[PDB]
DNA sequence: ATCACAGGATGTACATATCTGACAGCTGCCTGGAGACTAGGGAGTAATCCCCTTGGCGGTTAAAAC
DNA sequence: GTTTTAACCGCCAAGGGGATTACTCCCTAGTCTCCAGGCAGCTGTCAGATATGTACATCCTGTGAT
């Protein structure tokens, strides 16, 4: 019988690891491509400095982490341990983004 | 003799005065205003640097990194309130796990 | 179709850093949409700043100013 | 060939303060940039508050009193009072010397 | 004659969303403002317009907070607001 | 004087906010929140008044205090 | 017999605009005060955005294009484009006249 | 028959040795800050007014309390 | 639904101080000159990143047991 951790030990291990670490969690090239694709709609033939993309990635990851913390709080409020899109919608509505 | 030395400050009083004059804040800038602002800036920098150095020593490091600054800011209540809407690059987040999610 | 570049493991890692223990399968599309909206706003402001400067390169300072205008001040990039 | 145009930052002053508070602790480039940006942000906040205070009172000069009120309005609790004490000490010493 | 438990609540909701006058009595709120200001500076005087502005701001803030609290309560499959709903709303807002 | 914000007043404020059913413990929490909000706004207003060397808190002081906290209020100057 | 001091307000211009958009419609004193505060707030917002735009680009003059960029930054979409159209039309007419 | 250990498997914190590149220190220089004056008006201070804030007081009843 | 109370309103009265005006002086903008503090540029070296192997920490399931 192969060893198997129960469903939630590895999740807590990941939580601890990614809260101890500080490196960016999104791949750099896909994020740069997404930024360029979005910027295409505002002005054609735009160039980007590397520091600009790094700052955009840092801000986006910080915003997503804060939103996920709020989503976790909302899901815990509903006596759940699973985050759902309704939790994100409630968090963004209370924050005042919707 | 520098105006910073007269006030017993390490921050540049003259540079702060020039920035106040050339910052489009008021028609005139007082003499004691740059001294007071330099003192306040030096005090805040000293507080954050002391807390960051404590964090670095707790992490067995001798050089302050952005993680130490983030830990220092978010662990101090008043500093966290001051920088509530400020994001520190490469600072990460605090190790907070909700009690309901623990085994 | 670069929004799919933000893969499911990336969103899972971001949630883990946020402290989420269990993630529904519909979270990823909502997260991608929210990220797209946020990036659209920030990039629009940054491109406005760049165009006002008569430049063709979006600089880090433009992004910092755009974030500050939206109450999301960023430290470490000037 | 040609030296880059000089860009003024608060690096040396932050380093002096760090050596005052931690003689053996150093600082990284990213941390120094973060400290410089923090100093710039606080300077902008205090100066803008002082300017608004002067405008509200129909005054043309920013003095120690206006900055002090800006500090009291912007810094929370013990930070505000300690900053006030430090600034008043600095101003008193400066006026006592010359 | 007795209305069922919730008809009058809906009627009051409609009435107070139609109306625009202040919902807190003027004198108790003025006394609270003076009591709070006593801890900051003594022998303080207040203009009537200042107290009216404070009352308007406080009522708007409380109405928005109660809207967020109602949303939180609905999120938890409830129709009754509880202190935990208010705490969650203030935590998501960034006030506590 | 915090008790001057009576239970019917809090109920009316909740009704304006669309709340249909109110727990009995809502009132103390609402009083505390209102006290904190008023403390912050009044502290800022008194700071503005003291800087002006005035002894009367004006409507403009309250407006500036609210605007500083991202709560701009129209109708008072 | 002490005449009150002159307090400037946008009341007459708001009344003229109201008569343009609604001839048989009035405005109360409180609503007029609210509109005056709205005009003042938008003026302050746009002027501050233009000032920081000029400071960022190391310029000492607030021009039409700085105000245009401030309007584009601060207004939400269709409002921004219509405000830009109105401003450009007014500036063109003013330049054409004298 | 449901509950504490036994022990195996996995992961992580912990010495230890290399190496490197980023940080701290030294140097030249130039530009911005300091010294030394003058002009002028912004602001500190005194006098005055009146207004607008505060205090009180009785009656009504709507609202608060139960 | 019933009982209580203080909010509200109308009125009156006193005076604290907000606002205005006048005067004057001293504090700061402005200018010129001078010099040294700070910034760009090099450069050496050691703090930390990177393996690397190891000692626990912890989780999980079987299993003996009172």
């Amino acid at each position: 019988k192969p060893h198997r951790y129960r469903p939630g030990t590895v999740a807590l291990r990941e939580i601890r690891r990614y809260q101890k670490s500080t490196e960016l969690l999104i791949r750099k090239l896909p994020f740069q491509r997404l930024v360029r694709e979005i910027a295409q709609d505002f002005k054609t033939d735009l160039r980007f400095q590397s520091s600009a993309v790094m700052a955009l990635q840092e801000a986006s990851e910080a915003y997503l982490v804060a939103l996920f913390e709020d989503t976790n709080l909302c899901a815990i409020h509903a006596k759940r341990v699973t985050i759902m899109p309704k939790d994100i919608q409630l968090a963004r509505r209370i924050r005042g983004e919707r | 003799k520098t105006r910073s030395s007269r006030a017993g400050l390490q921050f540049p009083v003259g540079r702060v005065h020039r920035l106040l004059r050339k910052g489009n804040y008021a028609e005139r800038v007082g003499a004691g205003a740059p001294v007071y602002l330099a003192a306040v800036l030096e005090y805040l920098t000293a507080e954050i640097l002391e807390l960051a150095g404590n964090a670095a020593r707790d992490n067995k490091k001798t050089r302050i990194i952005p993680r130490h600054l983030q830990l220092a800011v978010r662990n101090d209540e008043e500093l966290n309130k001051l920088l509530g809407r400020v994001t520190i690059a490469q600072g990460g987040v605090l190790p907070n796990i909700q009690s309901v999610l623990l085994p | 179709d670069n929004i799919q570049g933000i893969t499911k493991p990336a969103i899972r890692r971001l949630a883990r850093r946020g402290g989420v223990k269990r993630i529904s399968g519909l979270i990823y599309e909502e997260t991608r949409g929210v990220l797209k909206v946020f990036l659209e706003n920030v990039i629009r402001d940054a491109v406005t700043y760049t165009e006002h400067a008569k430049r063709k390169t979006v600089t880090a300072m433009d992004v910092v100013y755009a974030l500050k205008r939206q109450g999301r001040t960023l430290y470490g990039f000037g | 060939k040609r030296r880059k145009t000089r860009k003024e930052s608060y690096a040396i002053y932050v380093y002096k303060v760090l050596k005052q508070v931690h003689p053996d602790t150093g600082i990284s480039s990213k941390a120094m940039s973060i400290m410089n940006s923090f100093v710039n942000d606080v300077f902008e906040r205090i100066a803008g508050e002082a300017s608004r205070l002067a405008h509200y009172n129909k005054r043309s000069t920013i003095t120690s009193r206006e900055i002090q009120t800006a500090v009291r309005l912007l810094l929370p609790g013990e930070l505000a009072k300690h900053a006030v004490s430090e600034g008043t000490k600095a101003v008193t010493k400066y006026t006592s010397a010359k």
